[PDB]
């Protein structure tokens, strides 16, 4: 399915 | 889109709106409803947890909101 902002961020 | 009242109990709201699942900072998780034609709605107003809303986002399953999920489909 189309999502947004679903995105893991960066900092690990 | 992302301030939109996505259904008839949304309750993200521009004025008061803050990050709840892990993946949000500054704006609403969002999934798109396939139902007709289609249309985005805040992943938090339809009960989502996040796991569902990850495994959702990685994958081709269509996803239909709360409001058109009993709709017969085709
Ligand atoms: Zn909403
Ligand atoms: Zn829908």
């Amino acid at each position: 399915a189309r999502t947004k902002q679903t995105a893991r961020k960066a900092a690990g | 889109g992302y301030w939109i009242t996505c259904c008839p109990t949304c309750d993200v709201d521009i004025n008061t709106w803050v990050p709840f699942y892990s993946t949000e900072l500054n704006k609403p998780a969002m999934i798109y409803c396939s139902h007709g034609d289609g249309h985005w709605v805040h992943a938090q107003c339809m009960d989502l947890e996040e796991r569902t809303l990850i495994h959702l986002s990685e994958g081709s399953n269509k996803y239909y909101c709360n409001e058109h999920v009993q709709i017969a489909r085709a």
